[PDB]
């Protein structure tokens, strides 16, 4: 058996999910350890893990994949695959309007382009779940392209991304090339790069041909490109992480809330301005001498350092866990995690009528979380609310974000269920103030796919 | 701007 | 000669539109001295101003006035004018739908309602050169409200404004009540407050029956009600400013600014958050004992401490200035100002126009119209010069007016603009070209932001 | 005094402002019968008066006006006022952005361009009451525009508008030529003409110079230019009426309602379309033999005929009625009016109090309608209300439609008072249920400005 | 061999997809003859077919299809399915927000709900073509719904459709009651109708039990309901069409542009109202004896009976078939046609793509792919061949699609469309040039629209 | 009333 | 398109 | 509570 195929079967006898990601992660880039990988390589340097395994990643997508979801499913150009291609130091895209069917797709790789999908987690199960269970470990959305690129060419400019990029070689080879950041502003950059000409690249820090199996990782600000060579074509699926997840982005929600939060809280912050500041302050007073333009600029400096005392940190934490619950592709059940939940209730069709009808909970049921990553309690306007993901699409928000208001008396409860996973709770020991909201609390979330039970209902 | 890798699944 | 047409008289002989301004508060809070006022009370007390002189405001507005005003102007309820009353500690508001005749006025007035009238800037041109004036020393936009309350009735509820408010008494007589901010975060308050009853309320800390002449000062914050007692109506016009001028509003345009700023500028904004920070933080998490939460919450408090250091405070100020411009009441000019001015060239239609073609020269003398109806600033790698000169004198009736000064011509337009009121030669701007000193002072000049020291007579 | 004083001194003691309107509209075409002017030469002939009296408008507007206005009103070029030239066969706009000042706008004159005010109707009384009155025998708005133009100039490139236009000559002398329609479709024109040059011409079908007091009308598609020849300026003011006021007009209201009547009301009209007609009717089978398309549009031509027994004629003409009542400037009342209205109530403040208190109607005032054009009874969704004039601005559209429900137990005297003007109605002979609801109307009616009484209230 | 499978297996071998549409509609009815349905009883009578053989739609739909698709599919209550119940002459819906899983589901019909799957096209690739091929007959949107009800019950209250009704029993035993049209206004109707009462109901004009295998048909407006008795449910799929089809829809769009082309055209219809026809006109003057209003009226129906005459009917009816391909479902293909497409063509991955690169040539043979997938529309002076070859299966899903026709090839593809399914040798199509004939067809090619004689081998 | 049966396949 | 004359009293 | 006193002159 691969060792795709192998760790995916490991994965399913693994009880909880927090623990299956790390271990696909680990998976992902044996023989090195997450832990070093972490606190040396993550966000600081390019990493290539010779892999000496051509089978690695048999079983995650293939070129045949590809061919097949052209023509079995609608794939669009534009929307799900771009077809481009860099010569004479230019980048073109060339895609047709409307559907890429096959005799399209193939004559424009034939004439040189590569072709890109962008979402194939859309159209394959097992790529959806490699990144369903590794988003876990991120803490952030993953997503992922595949990049297909016929002999002798190169499809895309030098440039450099805003994501924390895994490369996974799955046919052929490929000449890549990785440059460090250019300068200080391009160190963990912000936004895509525009296409750069050869002329504006230094010594690459990175230059080596890949192999299917191997692992190529890079932060985002690295430059790179990447050139199939004589006689064979190259694939490749690239693994992406962290869009906008930085301490800055958390500053971003933070500060409104902070300054308005110490303007309703503290006096200072409600004073009025000087009456004539505008007679030092300005760009046309920039090199005025008067003091007033000092203690100006000393006070602003003051209260802005007061803000940490008035910053809403756990309200932006929940917020951005609800928009990255919004953003997550749905679980990916274990068996088990099925057989036990309401999604392997035994109750369907036969002759004419239902059979195996009407398992019900009671206060004995044993009962957690279905997974660790699948919801959050947040609160909003008095309300609160527990957003989850098991009814999200596999396509990047095409549903809105999903959640059930729960009930002050059920609170406790809600919240201890989130913190014991995945230890099971009876459903009559819940903090609740009557048997009736526990057994209430219980149904709900069961009846939502947000729990599973230690012995599966038979009622 | 420029945008090379979609990274969430689409264009824009 | 009443005191209010002897500081205008005298307004119309000061120079300086910065002096002018000055002087007229001055007027405003006589005898009082002005530094004493902004050092000691303004935001900070209660002040109340026995002027001992029943004509001090004679000539602002009247009753008379707003008689008028209902009979010759399109004054509607609502959007003009409105009719409230408090009775069993209830406030009701009486509008008829549709235009305030004389005879719905008075009619409400006669059943005990107070008329008050938004902007009496936009029916008197006395009310708006007083608020044109003053808008200028407190470099904030100054609004007023006219308050008429028939005998032994009380128009409004106690509440408190959001904003600085100076009550001059008109005429007649009227009971005033102001109290302290009733706690620590109604001090200065953000917004108005919500209608509030007698229990709501301690002990006044300024209690008194204002005259005509008199004047009553109170910060944003403060609580106030009046009632008219028995024989004699109330009328006064509340002078207000400072609406959001805080310095916690500086700060949000800051902020977004700043920390843009700084993620471009410094790589520490720019990392990465922790991949698994949700397992301790979030309101689910607030008494977790994860040391992991104590260095997250510290190192938030020292990157926004940082952000002073990427704040872009001269950028706001300009942005808070073209604002102001915009909020500003068109300019009152003196008799001299015209005269010297576009506005007050002589071509005129006397079958064909007369003493047109006038033309500015190298040897011109000019300086601004006067010191606060313009303002540059810099906006995606361009420069306007922003005025006020075509402002209305109902708030944001026109939107902002501005007109681009091109680089070539910065240095120049820097310079008129500070060294007003000083005549600066027009040949001596500094400019690349004489094209460009004359083109800069043609168009200024032209727009009504410019005077010349003699009266172009080309 | 001059003949546009004597005219207005006589409307004042003439009680009908309906009357009014067709007296003010026979002294503005003079000598010529307004039967036979409407009969004969109204949208199908130009016109010219020739006056013999240069003082037949003074009082109306002048120069003088024009110049005191730019000083003293906020005229905005663009807005308020535009500055074109005609030279070398083209039109040039020279619109400083900002505040139309003398200076500025005596330059541009000087210079050799005329001067065009848009709406003089808002800056001048006089202006305002000449186009407030004949509005109400045109049963269409009138507006008006002012041009001043300097000695050897042409302002305009020549053109047609899109209204009927009355010309009336006001200072100087101006070279005019009036050319009739070219053609069958610009004959009565919908739109406005693009500028056309001298070539597109062809012989004037009137070349006059107009003198002061003279009177120049034309319909909407005469193409017309006009030209100041040597050493004298021309001022002149432009009576505008009859915008979109064609049958085809009511046509475009009437017809979807028609449809949707007749399809509510007639299974002919709720018939399935034939499920083949695509195979015959289209632009590719125009020329089709096929008889089964003859069929279809006989069909269609008997549906469209049949509409006319569906047409709901007294609502458009009610919305149209109610569109030109928001059209509308306000009343110009008469002293007579005032003084028996609530505008002229003696309730005013002396002393240090209200003076003249509370006259109040009683079932024996004697009322009737302010004036004959002022308001509309109107029905929508089941209600009806009652649109009037007196609230709207002299500025096209700056305050919107004005109305107050009538209630069904007013409807009839409502009625009644609107059909009855100028006859005076004792209060307490109105058709309604109560007194209550005879005193009521009457008081709201009143109150509003929208009813008068035959003796000043006094109470 | 069903009767369903062995008349979809004959349609794979009929050529033409008008002829394939209307086969399908002939086995739909059978016995009864067509012509004699649409003359006869389409839009005016309700129709039972006792089929008298259980068997005849085995293989269109059964609940075990509804059950995988539960579990094997993102279905949604609301979006997807509806669960209601009929009790006490109240309608109750039952939906609970998210998704419906078996569980859900199944709990619902043993409460006693109905469920109504709203789009099974959608899930259902059978009941897809299905769809498909009778759209092209009926020159009309056909949509369906699937019913499943438990023994015992009523899932919906008696109501009226908007559109053309033609139910098919799948499984079980229902008793439908079908009424005649109440009053004349609900004679074809336009809206769907609320839900109405037994007391709102006269007496059926058809009641029957209906059993696998039968039909019931019924146009809109006719009242309808049914039921479960003891000891079996029912299925059924109802098959719709014909939703706003009518004459007075195109007149809809006629009008406008009459009148507008009147008005252009004709000086009469731009002439001015009288000036004074509001003294005249109006509900005010309904009842006036003024010859004047006697006049108007006359005028009104001379002008309207006019407009027939400026009526742009091609127009509109190419508008209308624009929406229509707009609102087709995706064509299924034959066997051949797929073999003889673009769709067909053997270039595949087989580590390099083998067989591409084949190419039309002035001695190609083709003709549209189906004679349903494509309209040539004009739009401001320009040519677009609006098709259905990249609808989804969704209603609406996707937007228009279309591609431009350039006037020089504008003449060959109206020959192209109308001559289906003759072959055209490429090289005699009404070209201008040699390069037009082959960028025409390569296009059309491409796109899926077309199909060749023999298979591109090239 | 309602589209009692939703024929284009989606409620509204 | 073309507007001499501006009825209304206001361009557009 | 609302803008007792209308500092802008209008009310909104
Ligand atoms: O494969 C290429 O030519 C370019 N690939 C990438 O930029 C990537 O995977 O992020
Ligand atoms: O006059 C009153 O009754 C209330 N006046 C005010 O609240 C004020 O002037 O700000
Ligand atoms: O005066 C001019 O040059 C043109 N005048 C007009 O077009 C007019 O009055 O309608
Ligand atoms: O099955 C039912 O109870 C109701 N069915 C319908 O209304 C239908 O199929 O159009
Ligand atoms: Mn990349
Ligand atoms: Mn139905
Ligand atoms: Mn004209
Ligand atoms: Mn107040």
């Amino acid at each position: 058996m691969s060792p795709l195929r192998r760790v995916l079967a490991e994965l399913n006898r693994i009880p909880s999910s927090r623990r299956r990601a790390a271990r696909l992660f680990e998976w992902l880039i044996a023989p090195m350890p997450p832990d070093h990988f972490y606190r040396r390589l993550w966000e600081r340097e390019a990493v290539l893990v010779r892999r000496q395994d051509h089978t690695y990643y048999q079983g995650l997508f293939s070129t045949a994949d590809l061919d097949s979801m052209l023509r079995n499913e609608e794939v669009q150009f534009g929307q799900h695959l771009d077809a481009a291609r860099y010569i004479n130091g230019r980048r073109e895209t060339l895609n047709p309007p409307g559907r890429a069917l096959p005799a399209a797709a193939w004559s424009l790789y034939q004439a040189g382009c590569s072709l890109r999908l962008l979402c194939p987690q859309a159209f394959s199960t097992t790529v959806w779940q490699f990144l369903a269970v590794l988003q876990e470990q991120f803490g952030s959305m993953a997503g992922s392209n595949v990049y297909l690129t016929p002999p002798n060419s190169q499809g895309f400019a030098p440039h450099y991304d805003d994501i924390e990029a895994f490369v996974l070689q799955l046919e052929g080879r490929k000449l890549w090339r990785v440059y460090r950041p250019r300068a200080p502003t391009e160190e963990l950059a912000l936004t895509c790069s525009p296409n750069f000409s050869q002329d504006d690249l230094g010594e690459p820090v990175l230059q080596t041909v890949l192999e299917p199996g191997d692992l190529l990782y890079f932060p985002r600000g690295f430059i790179h490109q990447a050139e199939c060579q004589d006689g064979v074509h190259s694939l490749h699926l690239t693994l992406s992480t962290y869009q906008r997840n930085t301490w800055g982005d958390f500053l971003e929600a933070i500060l409104p809330l902070a300054v308005q939060a110490a303007m309703e809280e503290n006096v200072e912050f409600r004073r009025g301005l000087p009456r004539d500041f505008m007679d030092y302050m300005g760009a046309q007073h920039s090199d005025s001498k008067d003091p007033r333009r000092t203690a100006f600029m000393e006070k602003v400096r003051v209260l802005v350092a007061r803000l940490g005392h008035f910053a809403p940190v756990d309200a932006v934490a929940d917020q951005r866990a609800k928009d990255f619950i919004h953003d997550s592709l749905p679980p990916v059940l274990t068996d088990r995690e099925r057989a036990l939940s309401v999604y392997g209730l035994p109750i369907r069709w036969e002759a004419g009528e239902p059979v195996n009808v009407g398992a019900q909970l009671t206060t004995e049921t044993e009962v957690h979380m279905l997974q660790d990553g699948i919801a959050r309690l947040v609160g909003e306007g008095g309300h609160l609310f527990l957003y989850y993901t098991v009814e999200n699409s596999r396509v990047y928000h095409l549903e809105e974000p999903k959640c059930l208001e729960i009930y002050p008396q059920q609170a406790d409860a809600m919240e201890l269920l989130l913190g014991s996973y995945p230890e099971f709770v009876r459903v009559g020991d819940l903090p609740c103030d009557s048997v009736e909201d526990q057994l209430s609390l219980a149904t709900t979330l069961y009846d939502k796919g947000l729990l599973l039970t230690k012995m599966p209902l038979a009622l | 701007g420029g945008c090379n890798h979609q990274h969430i699944g689409k264009p824009s």
